[PDB]
């Protein structure tokens, strides 16, 4: 019910092998599994929690130059020296000036001259480094148990709140009435956090990658550094001009915080005030639903009539929810919902919501279900109060192929490797195709690095262009396909 | 600097967009655009150039938008 | 004697017609001028001063957001409109959210919202501009008259302040006693202010492109605008980021200072506290020194003695400066200077300080002379007194030549077509010359616009490539010209 | 964004050296190598698809090297 | 008559275009010098007088590390940081090591670890440099007069000791009875001290070259230092040694005095206790004894016999030197010296000691003069006593004309192109013969930089080999020429 | 270290003997004697490494003895 509301919304049709089925919850996304004699649940991965984080390095972003020394040296006696050089806090820097007898030297010629000015960081920004096993990944499960207010309500008390860590694997979820579900993540294989840093600046927090962030221009210290007063590099903030080559000016530049804005677009922005609250990435999991039973399957029919409450709305997959009300007595009760053609011919659209049941009396309960393309006839109640809703749902079986067919090409290219494993009941081709996939993405990315998207489009017609002018067999489709397949990451991005 | 280095293509991005995915994704682009404007003749040099260059029709194009993307 | 502290010296040795000479003073540089019969004096423009500056545009580099408001439509409802969407000081954004049951909509689908801040920039740069009328070159200069005080020193108190103002361009100098020199420069010619503009940030001032300027990708306001309040193109301080599509956030950037310091790798800066003082550019003029005469050219050859105050010391261009003192009466006199070879057989070396003189007793003169390449006697006094000292200068003819050839060639590639004019004494093939070298360099602008020094490297040794490539005759060593200058322009930069 | 599109070459350099003038003349050529060495693959990946479309040997270092420098 | 006892000792015999000659006098040689009519005179550089030293740069020979200290950081968070990293006077180095739960952190892998000590350098030396004009060269000028004991006395009290300063090049030096000479050295032009360096070691004094001390892998600072505990490139002498990747222990290397002294091969050991006592070089300049006058040129010839007191003994360039006594009345008279053969037919050796006389009646005077090669009989009184001395002189003319061939190519070898001023009289043959032996030298200094005698002898055979493969006219003899040249300089070297 | 380079060469050298004149000169070619002694086996691999690369019985003693000499 919590899953409607969400516009990239996934559905599971598949359990096997003792119901266990592999989703990837994500944290913009959500997933809604459903079986045949199983009840459907709705899985959203709302927060990660990351604990103790470690510090590994700190920039300056703005900074300030304070007891501006200068001492130049006659020509040929060497270089200038001065006591602040001694201290690294100092940055330092020697060049060449115009030394003659109006400067109180001997000699006419390029003397020495050393500049000197301490480095007072005014702000920084800190890196942190967080291990992948003190991760705590805040998953809501909902249950479709047709309540009034259930439908895509976001706030919460309506489902149940999971929190995978690393240190207990396996874990058990008790719904209120649809007994208990296992949900065995592995947050250790998607988003690893041991390559990515939580750069926090100004309340602002990004998921930077780690070697991104340890090679960025900018004035820095470790993590173990406490005092705050020695930065690694201060030639990054700090410069030197020599105008008429007469003497050296030393000057703190501005604040880089708004180049490091601009140099972020990349980076995922996430919550870092007073825990770190990573909502990013992906989670995949195995669901097993054998103790999880169907509330409300020894309920029987109700003879009762139904109103509706709240008139269909179609979803933006198809799905529709109607709200119904249940007139009649004996509450607890199982309501014949189906959807059939013009004809009733037989049930030709799929229930989203398996097993709708009523609650208690004067409680509208909310109703998916898929219906067909085309006219169709939603049937609530039974033959003598029965409400028989005319609906039209528009598309038609090659759109939502592709549909689909896009929106798993774009699951692919977000989670990589891993979206082959969505919704995967097991066997050797999938197994095959996941590992066929984990090869060429290690390829891809060990070709597509660092490029960006616009580079990304190029050359793939570039690959595109070398593929339809090779003539052999066996090598022009396999370049056009993986032109095809840059172009598509390239214009599928961000 | 560090503007200069951006993050994309690190493969770190997630279903929900990052930071500036609203204006970083065409910013290389439309400032390209603009410097091409504001500077004609340094474009048509590198088309002539690229043309005399090629001399194959397809790779002239190519080297045209290279060189007019490759310099900031 | 001032110039001679300066590393980038030149020295003209040229006039006819009147005593009129073409010089660019610059202010990094300084311009050592001699002729046959007339005194030497040494040109150095120190500053310039810009005055009544008109503000063209103000541009923010760091802003904040208040009273953050935001508003989302039910879909097909078209876009939700806001108070704040009329008021220009609210930046705005329209995005589309998740609108379903559970945000209070009756449909499920893609919602319009729009979210407006106040935008109120804490800290601005500031672009103003100056007309070319109202800039004022300070030109100092300081005749060669042996003053122990005169070598180098750029304290002053020695030459003569010119305020060389485009609304007088003919203006006088009159010295202590060398008489009177006339300069008319009109610096409507060069250092075109009407495409530069001063922008002035956090007490730090850079003289950039007037396009340039204009085209800056942050939010700015007209500089006839005085409430601030009204700023266009806001959307480049702020990002309006929609995680998960549930609600749209608008974040202001940081400070923009770094990254203006950063976009600012071929800017000069420049001095703006009270009064815009420009210390870089050049100003090509003419001066006549037909008025001019030497000081003391009717004194007799003193017979006295000669002591050494302070050693002969060579410059980087080779000219030797002696200071001495005179010890016998007599002291208004000529002081019997001369540079002559081992066999002291005829004069070779020439004198920079042309005519010395003894002011007053017990008071050291400066003598600036140019040896020749080896050794060489300068013999200070008379037969019966003399100071026969032996010098030793470093190179040879072609030495002197390969140096000479650089120096012309940074010259030429940093003025353009007006180094063209430095030393120019008239005649049609000068003339001829700079207007082709002008031409030239207008093409040159056209192709190479805004190029980086590894740009122009890269395309001169394609053209280079290309020239060695071409069979053609009159078109293969035109194009390794143009790749070899590429590639010296390319190396000379910064 | 602002810190791209420098105002390099723009015609008002003078004797005088520039604001950022000894660490902004090398500064593309360093973050350049750095790219380079932090991301092999790419530059391995990009000098096969130039040997392969420059057909000429001096077109394909060219590309290389125009492919290495234009991502940022 | 100081010049006899040396070994190095050269014969000038050439003056006019008036009364000038030039001469190279050297610290280790000496040169006699004589005219036709003007008395012979001994020049030997005895002592350089360098005045003024500034020190350019200190490098440490020998420290001790103190308050060693380190630390070691987890994997995967970062370097290490210490307090003592901000002071340059600690050496520190970065490395990884083994870390696991056995050291403390919980990761398994390379962890980082820093160590600091404080580098203290117990003993150094001192590289200063001496300005040109700074320059003393003590010459000792001692004429032959015949003394007892004047001969191979390098105590002194016998000649006029003139200290040569380029402050006043020109200077006279007034005899005993032999009048003023005139001598004119300039010592900027020999041994520049431009591009050396004095260096200090425990009381050891050297003469490096400048680029060879400045590139010199020590811990240095700048002369301008007066603390002495900031230092540059300490990780020469401080070395960190990592056994099996467990611990980083920073050791310092030991003194540096025996590595030195091995590195110091080509330099030149000289003396500076309490003052720059330069023993070595050159200085060539021109002599003038127009004003020189022969002492006792009055006298006539005395009839008086002679008494010889000490044996000829011919010195090592074959000239003798005979000690006679006057016992005749009338002491001061010109001593009737001659050098015949068996018939006495006219005189065949030339007399060094021009014009001897007896200065005082029982006072042994030293006769030089060159007998020709085989028999000969030296005349010493008049015909009523006389003195038949017979000397049998080894040698031939052929090999006195190989000696002095091999003599000036050791002198061309050692001083370059200076040599070919040595005896010099003008004229356009010397001078284009000095010209091409310059450019001859500039060309051989750009080729052979820094190689050894080893490697030039190496370069020598090889050149002489392509010159006797090469068959081309007018080119192979010049590489053959070359090589022998360079088989030359490799034998006579050091 | 400062040992492993010497002052040779420089061109500052006199009449006067320098410092370590005597033993200094031909320490280079004795310590290259007592190195080929200590190994022969890689003295006999270097010459038929010369003699095979040669072929021109000049350029094989060359190299022969420079790659003995190179070798400390
Ligand atoms: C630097 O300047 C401040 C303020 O003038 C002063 O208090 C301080 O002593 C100076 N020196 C250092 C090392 O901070
Ligand atoms: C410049 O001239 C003034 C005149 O009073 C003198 O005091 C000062 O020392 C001079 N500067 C020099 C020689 O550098
Ligand atoms: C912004 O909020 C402040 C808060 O008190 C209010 O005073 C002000 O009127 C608001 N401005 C606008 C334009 O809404
Ligand atoms: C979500 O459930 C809570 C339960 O108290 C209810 O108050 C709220 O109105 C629901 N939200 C919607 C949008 O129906
Ligand atoms: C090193 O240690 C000694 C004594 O252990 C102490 O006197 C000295 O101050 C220390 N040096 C430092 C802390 O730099
Ligand atoms: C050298 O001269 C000194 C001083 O005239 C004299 O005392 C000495 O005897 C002479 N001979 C020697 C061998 O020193």
């Amino acid at each position: 019910m919590r899953c409607i509301g969400m516009s990239n919304r996934d559905f599971v049709e598949g359990v096997s092998g003792g119901s266990w089925v592999d989703i990837v919850l994500e944290h913009g996304s959500c997933v809604t599994t459903m079986a045949k004699n199983k009840p459907t649940l709705d899985f959203e991965l709302i927060k990660t929690e990351a604990k103790q984080p470690a510090t590994l390095r700190k920039y300056c972003i703005e900074a300030k130059l304070t007891n501006t020394t200068t001492e130049s040296r006659c020509p040929t006696q060497g270089e200038p020296s001065l006591n602040e050089e001694q201290d690294k806090r100092f940055v330092c820097k020697h060049s060449m000036v115009d030394r003659g007898w109006g400067n109180g030297c001997g000699l006419f010629g390029k003397g020495g001259i050393v500049t000197c000015a301490m480095f007072r960081c005014k702000k920084n920004m800190e890196g942190k480094v967080v291990q992948p096993e003190n991760l705590e990944y805040t998953i809501v499960i909902t249950p479709h148990s047709g309540e009034e207010h259930a439908v895509g309500n976001d706030t919460g008390k309506h489902g149940k709140e999971i929190k995978i860590t690393p240190q207990s694997s396996i874990t058990e979820a008790e719904l209120t009435g649809y007994g208990t579900v296992t949900m065995e993540c592995s947050p250790r294989t998607g988003l690893d956090f041991n390559e990515m840093v939580l750069l926090q600046m100004e309340n602002k927090a990004w998921l930077v990658h780690r070697q991104w962030f340890l090679d960025l221009p900018l004035p820095w210290l470790p993590g173990a550094d406490t005092q705050g007063s020695n930065w690694i590099q201060k030639e990054t903030l700090v410069t030197f001009k020599n105008p008429h080559a007469k003497k050296q000016d030393v000057v703190v530049l501005g604040s880089q915080e708004g180049a490091m804005h601009t140099a972020l677009t990349g980076a995922t922005e996430i919550q870092m005030s007073s825990g770190n609250l990573l909502f990013t990435g992906h989670l995949k999991c195995r669901l097993r639903m054998d103790k999880l039973q169907l509330k409300g399957m020894s309920y029987s029919m109700c003879t009762g009539k139904f109103k509706v409450v709240k008139e269909i709305a179609e979803t933006q997959h198809g799905t529709i929810v109607i709200r119904v009300q249940y007139e009649g007595d004996g509450s607890p009760c199982k309501i014949p919902f189906e959807i059939m053609d013009l004809e009733k011919r037989h049930v030709l659209g799929r229930l989203i919501t398996v097993n709708p049941i009523v609650t208690e009396k004067d409680s509208p309960v909310n109703i998916e279900a898929e219906p067909p393309f085309g006219d169709s006839y939603i049937i609530i109640g039974v033959e003598p109060g029965q409400l028989k809703l005319n609906w039209f749902k528009k598309g038609s079986s090659i759109g939502q192929m592709f549909e689909t067919t896009m929106r798993g090409a774009k699951r692919m290219a977000i989670l990589g490797d891993t979206a082959w494993d969505f919704g995967s009941l097991g066997g050797v081709f999938t197994s095959i195709g996941k590992a066929l996939h984990q090869v060429f993405g290690a390829i891809y990315g060990a070709a597509f690095s660092g490029v960006s998207w616009t580079m990304k489009i190029l050359i793939g017609v570039i690959i595109t262009w070398i593929g339809m002018n090779s003539r052999s067999t066996s090598l022009s489709v396999t370049l056009v396909l993986v032109g095809i397949v840059t172009l598509y990451l390239g214009v599928m991005v961000q | 600097s560090v503007a200069l280095v951006p993050h994309v293509g690190m493969g770190l991005e997630t279903r929900t967009e990052t930071w500036m995915s609203s204006e970083g994704a065409w910013k290389h682009v439309q400032r390209i655009e603009t410097w091409i404007l504001r500077h004609p003749g340094f474009t048509m040099m590198a088309a002539i150039l690229a043309y005399t260059i090629g001399t194959t029709h397809f790779q002239r194009a190519l080297i045209f938008i290279l060189l007019t993307a490759v310099t900031p």
